[PDB]
RNA sequence: ACCCACUCGGCACCUUACGAGAAAUCAAAGUCUUUGGGUUCUGGGGGGAGUAUGGUCGCAAGGCUGAAACUUAAAGGAAUUGACGGAAGGGCACCACCAGGAGUGGAGCCUGCGGCUUAAUUUGACUCAACACGGGGAAACUCACCAGGUCCAGACACAAUAAGGAUUGACAGAUUGAGAGCUCUUUCUUGAUUUUGUGGGUGGUGGUGCAUGGCCGUUCUUAGUUGGUGGAGUGAUUUGUCUGCUUAAUUGCGAUAACGAACGAGACCUUAACCUACUAAAUAGUGGUGCUAGCAUUUGCUGGUUAUCCACUUCUUAGAGGGACUAUCGGUUUCAAGCCGAUGGAAGUUUGAGGCAAUAACAGGUCUGUGAUGCCCUUAGACGUUCUGGGCCGCACGCGCGCUACACUGACGGAGCCAGCGAGUCUAACCUUGGCCGAGAGGUCUUGGUAAUCUUGUGAAACUCCGUCGUGCUGGGGAUAGAGCAUUGUAAUUAUUGCUCUUCAACGAGGAAUUCCUAGUAAGCGCAAGUCAUCAGCUUGCGUUGAUUACGUCCCUGCCCUUUGUACACAC
RNA sequence: UAGGCAGCCCCAAAAACACGUGUGAGGAGAAAGUCCCAGUCACUUUGGGCAAAGUAGACAGCCGCGCUUGCGUGGUGGGACUUAAUUAAUGCCU
């Protein structure tokens, strides 16, 4: 046998490209005149993630992105 | 016949070339009298030993110890 | 008239090769490179072409004479080997026949193939030598087909991306078969571990078996194939290697310009058949019984052991061996090879059966068994892989391998009830005893067996006996379909399969035709094993019961050889 | 009744012209058997081709109908003339 041509009935799909963003410090670190910087978002509260991961905020709830944990903004 | 297993080794081999694969075969029958383990000759090699012809006697010539 | 011996002339003939010839052959075709007796005619590669024209002869038909342009590297002669022949002859073979046996082809179903539909019903193979074959009884996988969804499992080098961060991976909702962040809202994180481009590689049941290897099938399981010396021929080549008889056989006996040899065959190896002769044995048994008990009773049948005994290896097993060599006799035949009959022997068909199996080949099959493969294709929206679903099984039809039946040599029920070949799990759930539940399949707790130990003594069917039926498409037959009960499996839906009930289809001995088969063989019957989680109507092996027929022939088929013919040699 | 176990019952004996029961000129409905047969396409026969034979096969065509221009809806096989069909072959290329 020889293969026939393939003409899909659905259009082509594209892959995820991670958004190259020019921020790593402004999202979590608050500007101070003296220099005492507080964090604006929580870390992995699982026992075996760590305390510097600065999880993914949303409009309604909290997801980590790394430590799999799910929490609440109204805490 | 079983003499092919007793006296003959056989090899086959593929050789790669730019044109294709080549099949080489080598068949070797070594001397059966050098086998020294089991069979000594071919199964149909029937050799009769010499009669050792002796000069016949005429007188009795009894001999005593 | 005949016979004999001569002779001249003639038609021929037989042997030989003096001698010739390319050879076939030739007493001329000899007396020719050692070439000269006399003389006439004819040819100069093959076609064009014995054609055109001219002449001449003829009533005509045509005869005689007779070119050129052009075209071509061969045409041709004799002989050899092979192939082929709708040529002759001789052999062989239940993949041929005779005589028979069982059948298939008829009926229903299982399965393979062709055809049709489809998005797909994947493909390979089409006489023997395709059609229960790819050891292919496919629900996932097998898969290579189709339809969808991801992943790269795209090495390595260079140039960028750029660490003000190349990029992987993401819960949740939507989308999606999907509890795939596949992608959309989102910012979390891993962090030369990536991404893009080129070169280059890799995967591919993608193609090409008419590019190939290996392997297998076939010629051919037939019996054929070679060279040494010598003989023949200028040579290719031939004899040896054969008229005949014999054999399974180029097996031998013989014949004989052949003689002596090699491969094949045979020999050989494995299995089966025998051994009261050897070695033995709680993983095999046997007898008395060290021990014991049962029942019938004055001993028969047993149940339990080897420090709950001893003896032995007949039966069982595997090591070494012996035995068959066609042995003795008779007949026949070249008194040879042999063949046949009888006797004996476990064995007298190569003792039965297989394994290996010569030279030379096929555009035989397989690239889809191979990480065997050249080339080609594809290599990312993949012809790679994976996930989901379906399919290969689709049904107006045809053919083949098969199973079940058409009945009384039977169907069903009860009773007795013997094999052999094998397979087995902790290298995880294999073969299963016992106990219990369940009509049943099946389920529960265990036990023995990693194995001559347990399944297992596989307590098999067929069968033997006793009953029911009594020639009724009937209690022969079980096609098809409905309901449920359980197993294996993620998944039983197109019903995997088993089981209980119910329907009782065609089939009333089957056309042309076609297959296999000579002894523990055909055939009947069952059993174990391949595949397998399950499923065999298939296959590889095993055992039980066990015929009839013939010891032959070339009628048909196919194969081989000899002669013969050929303008064939790629070989009809 | 010849026989069989045979007195029943049971299984089993005995032909030829009617030109005849196979007609007419018979008319008609429904179908079978054949020289000659069928328009294209498929396959089946072949190692493969053709030439011939075959298949309930698709499109036809034909016979008609429907409310028609466009078309659809049904059959989609029908012909003609003989005392039991005989198949002799390979019929020709590659
Ligand atoms: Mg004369
Ligand atoms: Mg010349
Ligand atoms: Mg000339
Ligand atoms: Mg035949
Ligand atoms: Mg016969
Ligand atoms: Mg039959
Ligand atoms: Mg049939
Ligand atoms: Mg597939
Ligand atoms: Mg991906
Ligand atoms: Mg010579
Ligand atoms: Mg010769
Ligand atoms: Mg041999
Ligand atoms: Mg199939
Ligand atoms: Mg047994
Ligand atoms: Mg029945
Ligand atoms: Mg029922
Ligand atoms: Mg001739």
């Amino acid at each position: 046998k020889k293969r026939k041509k393939k003409v899909y009935t659905t259009p082509k799909k594209i892959k995820h490209k991670h958004k190259k963003v020019k921020l790593a410090v402004l999202s979590y670190y608050k500007v101070d005149a003296e220099g005492k910087v507080t964090k604006l978002r929580r870390e992995c509260s699982n026992p075996t993630c760590g305390a510097g991961v600065f999880l993914a905020n949303h409009k309604d709830r909290l997801y980590c992105g790394k430590c799999h944990s799910v929490y609440k903004v109204n805490a | 016949g079983q003499p092919v297993n007793d006296f003959i080794d056989t090899a086959t081999r593929h050789v790669l070339m730019r044109q294709g694969v080549l099949g080489i075969k080598v068949k070797i029958m070594r001397d059966p009298a050098k086998s020294r383990t089991g069979p000594k000759a071919l199964p149909d090699a029937v050799t009769i030993i010499e009669p050792k012809e002796e000069e016949p006697i005429l007188a009795p010539s009894v001999k005593d110890y």
